[PDB]
């Protein structure tokens, strides 16, 4: 059915987020999912959102909150810069270690009631 | 999704391999298995990204300058190189499946043999083949690729790559093995290359290289071991260079008409 | 095998450059250096029977193809390329042509690409209306309506539900409405009617121009002049009309001034963005011109004869629906040109 | 806006022009529209089911269907005020589509904030071509991301291998960690191996950031100096 397809659509895959797109507090990790469009689609203002992104946007990365609003605009910011922070961390090749010597969370360890 | 290209006369290739070079089992390893292995890994690496809509040759150029995309570059370079090798060693590029053609006598063209003499100080094609076999045995300790390339100055020269090294982009030719020791002359070449890459003003730190391959020989174990065995890779390279498809190799040389 | 043939020409080409270069060298030398010495030689020379042969053979050869000739009358690719010397490196132009050769043959070796969306193919390879699925419509984003805050409740029956603060258009109805609209375009095209494609949102021109081209129709991408249909004589009378046969070939018959001032009304109007083209829709109603339009959740369905429920804000969705309608028109045109042949 | 009449009746208004003789020649569209009638009802249509979750719309539970006591310990013997209000509006309001997967998606990205930094392409290729076997997480054609985990979790609960959604989710999460660790190593090793064979790179990611920060820090230097000189003059007053 159409409902089944919609639930699995790429737009459905992005978790609902209404966090401020302009946040001036302390940032410790990414808050919005970066959206990327290919160069061919960018030439046609196609991002896979509800409406065409304004042609003024030359970046290929954005973050958004609402597909449409009462102001008849998309709420988005044309930035994708948290990906470069992650890739620069990867280039520094420093593994993240636990200062408390806890078990690795990414391994299925056999824990006990200690 | 990147899919393995269909090859001309594929039924013959799956039955009698490539005559005088590979058997049926040897060709299944190099192309039907390894090419599937590469394309699947490339699809897993690039699916969901902008690179999925680009052909492997364009992917390697786009990613050649990105250190953390080397895995994608290696897969794209290997995929492009393997079909360059399988294309010039193929009995016939045209599909004589319904024409049952068994007479394909391809010989070096006049333009190729004229550029060989010009670029190799009058050496004949046979002598150049011996230099190519020698270069492969002494410069490629393990996996790699042997190329006959043409540069912007119309000169044919021999390039060898380690593992998946592209002939198109000199910063990624991977012609020097730094695991072993290098001479001061090799270090000078590397130092000069680094200076050229630093003169580029582009924010992507990319340079212009117009080198193009003419002949490609796969020096990976996936191509020779099963039929020749460890240590007999020079007998494999000799057979490949003696049974090249010159309809393809001649077409790779720019004529200008 | 035949390279020598080209070599024979190049030889002459090189010789021609040599002759021209030293023709210009003698154009600088003063006449006092050459002329008197040259004339003196002739004064000290005696013509022979053979020398005289060319004395008059060249006079006529120069009095026939230089003086008594008509100065005027009442390698195919890149024919202006200046090839470089075989010793010199490739020129910038030759490198471009050398790269183009590589692009055709080698650049696409290694893999083929399947199941990847290319935006241009929506315009140049639109599907037929019978092969369209809900999946295809959904892939194009046609189901994404407006914000629930902007709902025009007259569209209620087209809505499948609300999701992520927007109304989801029911693609099952979109498909049925699209098929009906496509058949209308095909009918009008097969009947020889004038089909006008109107869309004034940025980026729609390319789709609009190709749609008109493949249906032998017309398009407007810039601005709908208010009165184009109701005040046609004051706006469009000056522009040229033409007579055409059943094969859409110009008959070439000159048109009487009476025939060139008559209103030429479209037989069918397709509107990509009806919410911004109220003027055109009202003129179509006044002029009894049937209309097709994409109706988004905030758009009034009753203003058009054949609504197509769908997202009107995305160029992909619009160009997908326009492409289907354009191909439907093309099939009607091809069926009309075929019945004329047989 | 009023339901318009004149857009859908062009055929009937035209037919009056032709019958009277006001219009001599039949238009080319006339026959086509006659064979394909426009839809002219423009009605609001009721709906009795939410297509997403199959919830029934328009059903009233009668007191006879609630024989047992409630959470408060009281029996229901009469309709309550809500039961006595007409609910016709619910039949016509577009149903809110909901999905269990949406709850897991929000959880996954709350647990793994940096997965958001991995760019996602929302442009679809062809939804109808997706032939996925969710017995395994990796699939040819799609990236490895949070959605791979969600779809794997649903397959586990659908095959009844796990009963609780949490257990299926945790099982899928570990499969995701294993695949992510193999990719982080393939990239590190590929870079290391290339440098060992003489690969050269112009600008690294760290270098790219330094250059961009310099461009900004240079403009900032000028403005700071300018605004630290206007203050000195303005304050002198
Ligand atoms: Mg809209």
């Amino acid at each position: 059915t159409l409902a089944e397809l919609l639930g699995r659509s790429r737009i459905a895959q992005v978790a609902n987020n209404h966090k401020p797109l302009t946040y001036t507090g302390k940032k410790f990790h990414p808050t919005h999912q970066i959206i990327e469009t290919k160069p061919s689609t960018l030439y046609r203002q196609e991002w896979g959102l509800k409406s065409a992104i304004p042609s003024k946007i030359k970046s290929r990365y954005l973050v958004y909150n609402d597909l449409d609003t009462l102001e008849r605009i998309t709420t988005f910011e044309p930035r994708g810069g948290t990906q470069w922070n992650r890739l620069r961390f990867q280039e520094m090749g420093v593994p993240i270690v636990s200062n408390i010597g806890r078990q690795n969370p990414f391994f299925k360890y056999i824990s006990r009631p200690e | 999704i990147h899919v393995v290209p269909k090859l001309p006369n594929s039924k013959a290739l799956l039955q009698n391999g490539v005559p005088n070079i590979l058997s049926s089992s040897g060709f299944k390893t190099v192309w039907f298995d390894y090419q599937r292995y590469l394309c699947d890994k490339l699809t897993l690496a690039t699916a969901g990204q902008s690179l999925e809509s680009y052909y492997p040759f364009h992917i390697l150029l786009k990613t050649a300058g990105n250190p953390l995309q080397s895995n994608i570059f290696n897969l794209a370079s290997s995929i492009h190189n393997n079909h360059l090798f399988v294309e010039n060693i193929l009995p016939s590029a045209v599909e004589h499946g319904t024409n049952s053609n068994a007479v394909v006598k391809t010989e070096p063209s006049r333009l190729f043999l004229s550029k060989i003499k010009d670029s190799f100080n009058g050496s004949d094609w046979e002598v150049v083949k011996e230099e190519m076999i020698y270069r492969a045995e002494n410069e490629v300790l393990g996996q790699g690729w042997l190329f006959l390339v043409e540069n912007n100055e119309k000169k044919l020269f021999i390039l060898t790559s380690n593992n998946n090294g592209t002939p198109y982009y000199f910063p990624r030719n991977q012609s020097f093995d730094l695991n072993s020791a290098i001479s001061i002359d090799e270090f000078a070449t590397l130092k000069q290359m680094k200076e050229l890459i630093g003169k580029s003003t582009k924010l992507n730190g990319k340079v212009q290289d117009w080198t193009m391959p003419i002949i490609c020989v796969n020096l990976w174990d996936h191509a020779y071991l099963h039929d020749y065995g460890v240590g007999n890779r020079s007998k494999y390279v000799k057979n490949v260079l003696d049974n090249l498809n010159w309809s393809v190799v001649n077409n790779r040389i720019f004529s200008g008409i | 095998p035949n390279n020598n043939d080209e070599v024979m020409l190049l030889q002459q080409k090189l010789l021609y450059d040599e002759i021209r270069s030293e023709l210009k060298s003698l154009s600088q030398v003063p006449e006092d250096e050459i002329l008197p010495e040259l004339k003196k030689s002739l004064e000290q020379d005696k013509l022979s029977d053979k020398e005289q042969q060319l004395e008059a053979e060249l006079s006529d050869f120069f009095r026939n193809y230089a003086l008594l000739n008509k100065l005027f009358d009442s390698t195919k690719p890149y024919p202006n390329l200046i090839p470089s010397a075989n010793d010199k490196p490739y020129s910038s132009q030759e490198l471009f042509l050398r790269q183009l050769n590589h692009s055709m043959r080698t650049a696409k070796l290694g893999a083929t690409i399947s199941k990847v969306y290319y935006p241009h193919k929506d315009i140049f390879y639109p599907p037929l209306p019978e092969n369209i699925t809900v999946e295809s419509l959904m892939s194009a984003g046609v189901h994404l309506g407006q914000s629930t805050s902007l709902w025009r409740s007259s569209t209620q029956s087209y809505i499948y539900g609300e999701y992520k603060g927007i109304h989801i258009i029911d693609l099952n109805q979109t498909l049925s409405y699209l098929k009906r609209a496509a058949k209308v375009v095909e009918g009008v095209s097969e009947s020889g009617g004038i089909i006008l494609f109107l869309g004034t949102r940025q980026g729609q021109k390319r789709g609009l121009e190709e749609a008109a081209k493949k249906t032998h129709g017309y398009y407007v991408s810039t601005r709908w002049i208010p009165g184009t249909l109701t005040n046609s004589t004051e706006i469009s009378g000056i522009w040229e009309k033409q007579e055409i046969d059943s094969n859409d070939n110009p008959t070439e018959r000159a048109l009487s001034p009476n025939e060139t001032s008559k209103q030429v009304k479209p037989d069918l109007l397709v509107v990509l963005n009806p919410t911004e083209n109220r003027n055109a829709l009202l003129e179509a109603i006044k002029s009894r011109v049937p209309t097709i339009a994409i109706i988004d959740t905030d758009s009034e369905p009753s203003l058009v004869t054949y609504p197509i429920p769908g997202n009107d804000d995305s160029l992909r969705s619009v160009n997908f629906l326009l492409g289907v309608l354009a191909r439907a028109g093309q099939r009607g045109l091809q069926n009309r040109l075929a019945r004329n042949n047989e | 806006m009023k339901i318009q009449t004149n857009a859908v009746n062009v055929l009937q208004r035209t037919s009056a022009y032709l019958k009277s003789g006001l219009l001599k020649e039949t238009p080319a569209w006339y026959n086509v529209v006659a064979s394909i009638p426009p839809s002219t009802k423009f009605t609001r249509e009721p709906r009795f089911k939410n297509p997403s979750n199959g919830h029934i719309i328009g059903k009233l539970v009668d007191v006879t269907e609630q024989p047992h006591a409630n959470n408060k310990g009281l029996y229901k013997t009469r309709p309550n005020s809500s039961d006595k209000r007409v609910g016709v509006k619910r039949l016509y309001r577009p149903p809110k589509l909901t999905y269990v997967e949406d709850r897991l998606r929000s959880l996954f990205y709350k647990q793994h904030p940096w997965e958001l930094s991995r760019p996602k392409i929302l442009v679809e290729n062809e939804i109808g071509d997706e032939n996925y076997d969710w017995s395994h997480m990796l699939q040819i054609g799609r990236p490895l991301d949070g959605e791979s985990v969600i779809q794997r979790t649903m397959y586990l609960i659908k095959t009844k291998q796990y009963g609780d959604m949490v257990e299926a989710y945790d099982h899928a999460r570990y499969e995701f960690y294993a695949l992510r660790m193999q990719e982080e190593t393939e990239q590190q090793v590929a870079l290391e191996e290339a440098e060992m064979f003489g690969s050269l790179f112009g600008v690294s990611a760290i270098e790219h950031g330094i250059q961009k920060e310099q461009e900004v820090l240079d403009v900032w230097e000028k403005k700071v100096v300018e605004e630290t000189e206007l203050m000195a003059a303005r304050t002198s007053n």
